RNA sequence: AAUAUGAAUUAAUGCGAAGUUGAAAUACAGUUACCGUAGGGGAACCUGCGGUGGGCUUAUAAAUAUCUUAAAUAUUCUUACA
RNA sequence: AGCGUUAAUCAUAAUGGUUUAAAGGAUCCGUAGAAUGAAUUAUAUAUAAUUUAGAGUUAAUAAAAUUAAUUAAAGAAUUAUAAUAGUAAAGAUGAAAUAAUAAUAAUAAUUAUAAGACUAAUAUAUGUGAAAAUAUUAAUUAAAUAUUAACUGACAUUGAGGGAUUAAAACUAGAGUAGCGAAACGGAUUCGAUACCCGUGUAGUUCUAGUAGUAAACUAUGAAUACAAUUAUUUAUAAUAUAUAUAUAAAUAAUAAAUGAAAAUGAAAGUAUUCCACCUGAAGAGUACGUUAGCAAUAAUGAAACUCAAAACAAUAGACG
């Protein structure tokens, strides 16, 4: 703090971010090949049974990745592609599977907050 | 303890508030106050002479203005460690008062314990009322003691009677001298006159005296005889 | 001689009032009996007033007669009696 | 007669004379200058029918202040 | 540091000597001709 | 010198805290004109030279016989309880020394934040020096010497 | 030569799950606790040696006290007296 | 005529801190510093000539006998052996036992030898030392305080790297080994007791020569300079007319102000200036890998992934012991 040492190499300390995604590469979406797909146990203390999977991406490295809405069509091979998202209640899955693109299907009888998921506009 | 501000600045927060309309009628002291104003100066202000001797506290004696070898025949040509020292605590802490008399005080109750046994009122008259011409020991309102003598020695060494100031306080002693003897006369020969006379004292002070040991005497009694009972048992 | 100034303290009080009382005389007599039956055997007639003085002591109750108030000072000067400098 | 050398608020250094049988001496034309001050006040408060206050604590006090 | 705190570095301390005691002879073989 | 400088601000900002009247300074010629300056905007009700014990009431020569024991003892000023001479902060410290232009004066006069100084303020005294002469900031835009910022008195 | 990826087997560590064994720490935590270090023990830990307080400044009595006009005088006094 | 979302960028607190929350290096010494650093005048931030206030040098006069290293002494006790006389228990513990205890004659007592290792009071670690440290005595050599006189003339401060010293434990040699005492074995305790208690008691503790360079190496507070309001204690210095009341310093204890998250700091944690060290959420981690050093234990250097919205301090009021 003195001002030679300021010189030298001193000064508040700056963070930009150290990326949330990661496996991601630096980019917005990344696809992948569903390895497994799995039901988790959330942390203390919300209960529940989360639908996540195992996603093999394009860029080679592997991602648990979670699966939003009320029901999922995944196999263990099907195409889904992977976004930064992440499921807070389960640990070590920093990822949600887009749904509407994909062999994942977007989520059947939504009307609330479609594009969310992968509804279409129903057209009376 | 700091410095308050609020004790001061009274007028000026009520001529606040009366601007405001918190108070719709002024204060009775309001206008005294702002006629009359405080201080508000609440500053340590430096002193440069002791008042008692006369002595200067701010100066400081240079190495020019000591030319003359000192003692131990060297002469000063640099200032020495204190006089680098910036003296500054001196200027603002209180003077200590010395007065010659208080040394003349001392000596004469030293010389003569039984002095301190004569009573001293200090509950004071009018200071300023007095008028003491120390051409003489004996002034009215004043009773003979000690602090006449020095009075008188004091004004001695002033007019220049005696140039030392011991010959002056032993002359003022031996004026005293003659004055207590012709005291002690003129009680014992005013105490003869009423004997003579059939005057009767009821309780001389030497009679008092037993009679009050002689009470201290008998509480000892009774409470060392229990004693001596305790110690028996 | 070495003053001793103590620190700003809570309370000057006495830790504990100790009254110091004299010891009771029914237990005195007790025990003198019991130094009079150590020597001239168990029950000689040397002590036969000690026996009956006892008696007399102990016949209402086994003890016969039965607070320093300093703190009221102490408490009520400390303040002045301090050296605390000022505020 | 002020309180003492070693019970010395500094604060109060201005108005203190000089110090004399371990005790301070306070200036007593400064006194007089305040009491005057203090006494014209008092005067004024008087004067416009204020309400004045003679607070006094102290054991003797009593019938003076009253 | 509390003392509360430092009994968790005590903690890890002790692990660490537990696992340097553990991994004497297999350290020693490592260590000796490569 | 700078430090010199530095010390004696503290110092008065020390002696303005607890309310004295009358304060020694160092006797340099830097001090000296800082010292008048202060007199001359009005922060200082006194200044005199005088002996390290105390200011001098008759004219002493200053010479090595006297010098180290000289000094310079000066007035402080209190109004409505309230001390004039408040701060002292130095903008020129010893390690970053600063030296303005007259442009970058002026901007500084003018509510313009410069180098990091935070620009001069309603009752506030920013000191300048150059060629050896402490003045006012604005005395110095006025005769126009680019100069190194001083000292700052609010 | 340096760098990168792979390796049977193996170690540390994290997260979840609250199972088992003790009960080490927090109060004098029921052997004061911790630092360094050494040896021992299923596991927390235990023991030696010096250090530290972030534990004991948490500190609070062997007791005795005096004489001058007690009043026709002090005590009363409302800008008086002098 | 986009709206969401993801991936990114910029802004969103250093107009910061490190006694107790992350953070003062164990300590000093001292190199570089493109770090900082007195006075006056004159030259066109520098040169030059003058100053002595910082920093030194040498005397003189007072004091002080402390800290190093080395050499030479003293002492209470302890254990062991032997003798004397003497009699059945002794020693231990909460209470008990086991044991080189005791009917081979002990323990206690009195003597007499030897051996190591420790240093009761004074003692406050007051003080002294850079810090580790340092109180039985003496000697030697080294270093040390204050004030005067004279001299030097800014020669200073701090100090990356570097260097030296650095408790206890540990290690390598060679002596030494009374007492204590990791480990080990045994006796208790306990449901269990790899413990707390007791008994044998080896390394170790001791010295000599080294290695190593860490500790709650702590005032958990880097060094230096200038400055600021009081009181009480001692200590030393000077004057006073040797024992008085005074002027100085120095330390210690209470505070004012000020600062502070508060606890509290109090001539510093205040006001300022200079220089160095260090910190930037918690876990993972002072770990791994690598390198250097070491006889070794290890010491220094010192990452990342993975995972959380936690984590920490001062103080408050309870409950609890
Ligand atoms: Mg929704
Ligand atoms: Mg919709
Ligand atoms: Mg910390
Ligand atoms: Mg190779
Ligand atoms: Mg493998
Ligand atoms: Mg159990
Ligand atoms: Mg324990
Ligand atoms: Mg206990
Ligand atoms: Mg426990
Ligand atoms: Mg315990
Ligand atoms: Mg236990
Ligand atoms: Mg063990
Ligand atoms: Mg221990
Ligand atoms: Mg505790
Ligand atoms: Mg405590
Ligand atoms: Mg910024
Ligand atoms: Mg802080
Ligand atoms: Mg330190
Ligand atoms: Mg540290
Ligand atoms: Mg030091
Ligand atoms: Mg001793
Ligand atoms: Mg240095
Ligand atoms: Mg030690
Ligand atoms: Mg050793
Ligand atoms: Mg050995
Ligand atoms: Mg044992
Ligand atoms: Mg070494
Ligand atoms: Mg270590
Ligand atoms: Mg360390
Ligand atoms: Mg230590
Ligand atoms: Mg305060
Ligand atoms: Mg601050
Ligand atoms: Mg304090
Ligand atoms: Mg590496
Ligand atoms: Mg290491």
């Amino acid at each position: 703090a003195t001002l030679n040492q300021i010189k030298r190499g001193s000064g508040p300390p700056r963070r930009k971010k150290i990326s949330t995604a990661p496996q991601l590469d630096q980019c917005p979406q990344r696809k992948g090949v569903v390895l497994r797909v799995m039901v988790l146990k959330p942390k203390k203390p919300n209960s529940a049974q989360r639908k996540a999977c195992r996603v093999r991406l394009t860029n080679g490295n592997v991602v648990s990745a979670y699966i939003p809405g009320e029901g999922h069509d995944a196999q263990e091979h099907s195409i889904v592609y992977v976004r930064g998202g992440r499921c807070q209640d389960l640990p070590g899955v920093k990822y949600h599977v887009i749904r509407g693109a994909g062999d994942l299907s977007g989520v059947v009888n939504r009307i609330s907050s479609r594009s969310k998921y992968g509804a279409k506009k129903p057209s009376k | 303890m700091k410095i308050q501000t609020n004790a001061v600045n009274v007028l000026q927060r009520t001529s606040a508030y009366l601007k405001s309309g918190l108070l719709k009628e002024t204060p009775a002291w309001y206008n005294v106050v702002a006629s009359i104003p405080p201080s508000t100066k609440f500053t340590r202000e430096p002193r440069f002479k002791n008042p008692s001797n006369g002595h200067i506290i701010g100066k400081l004696v240079d190495v020019t203005e000591q030319p003359h070898a000192n003692n131990k025949g060297l002469y000063k040509t640099r200032p020495n460690s204190s006089d680098k020292r910036v003296g500054v605590k001196r200027l603002y802490r209180p003077p200590k008062l010395t007065y010659v008399e208080d040394r003349l005080r001392s000596l004469f109750y030293k010389q003569h314990p039984w002095e301190l046994s004569r009573p001293k009122i200090l509950v004071e008259n009018e200071i300023g009322d007095e008028n003491y011409d120390w051409s003489h020991m004996l002034q009215i309102g004043r009773p003979l003691d000690g602090e006449s003598v020095i009075q008188r020695t004091m004004y001695l060494i002033k007019t220049k009677q005696y140039g030392d100031m011991v010959e002056a306080y032993d002359h003022a002693r031996y004026e005293f001298y003659a004055l207590r003897m012709q005291e002690e006369t003129e009680q014992q020969v005013a105490l003869e006159e009423a004997e003579m006379f059939g005057s009767l004292f009821g309780v001389s002070a030497i009679e008092h005296g037993i009679q009050k040991e002689q009470e201290v005497l008998d509480v000892w009694e009774k409470k060392v005889v229990e004693e001596t009972e305790l110690m028996a048992a | 001689p070495p003053v001793y100034r103590l620190p700003p303290l809570p309370r000057l009080k006495v830790k504990k009032p100790i009254i110091r009382q004299e010891a009771n005389k029914c237990l005195v007599l007790m025990s003198n009996l019991l130094q009079c039956w150590s020597s001239y055997g168990h029950m000689s007639p040397k002590c036969a007033g000690l026996v009956t003085e006892l008696k007399s002591c102990t016949s209402e109750s086994a003890l016969g007669k039965r607070k320093s108030n300093i703190n009221y000072h102490a408490a009520r000067l400390y303040d002045r009696i301090n050296g605390k400098p000022h505020d | 007669l002020g309180q003492s050398t070693s019970l010395w608020r500094s604060s109060t250094q201005s108005y203190i004379y000089g110090e004399y049988k371990g005790i301070h001496i306070i200036d007593l034309n400064q006194t007089l200058s305040y009491l005057k001050r203090a006494a014209k006040v008092v005067e004024g408060v008087s004067e416009s029918g204020g309400i004045i206050l003679f607070l006094g604590t102290r054991q003797g006090q009593k019938r003076g202040l009253e | 540091d509390s003392v509360m705190r430092k009994r968790k570095k005590k903690m890890k301390k002790h692990k660490l000597r537990k696992r340097r005691k553990r991994e004497k002879a297999e350290r020693r073989k490592l260590s000796q001709g490569r | 010198s700078l430090v010199k400088l530095a010390n004696t601000c503290a110092h008065l900002q020390n002696c303005s805290k607890v309310r004295v009247a009358l304060t020694s300074i160092p006797y340099t010629k830097l001090q000296l004109q800082f010292a008048y300056n202060l007199y001359q905007q009005g922060f200082l009700s006194s200044l005199q030279k005088g002996s390290t014990m105390g200011p001098d009431k008759d004219f002493v020569e200053v010479t090595p016989d006297n010098i180290s024991t000289r000094r310079l003892w000066v007035g402080l000023k209190y109004r409505d309880n309230k001390p004039v001479l408040s701060s002292c902060k130095l903008i020129s410290k010893p390690n970053s020394r600063i030296h303005l232009p007259m442009e970058d004066m002026k901007k500084l006069c003018s509510g313009v934040t410069i180098r990091n100084i935070k620009p001069l303020q309603p009752g506030e005294l920013i000191l300048v020096r150059a060629h050896n002469n402490i003045m006012d900031i604005n005395e110095a835009i006025s005769k126009k010497l680019d100069g190194e910022v001083l000292c700052r008195v609010k």
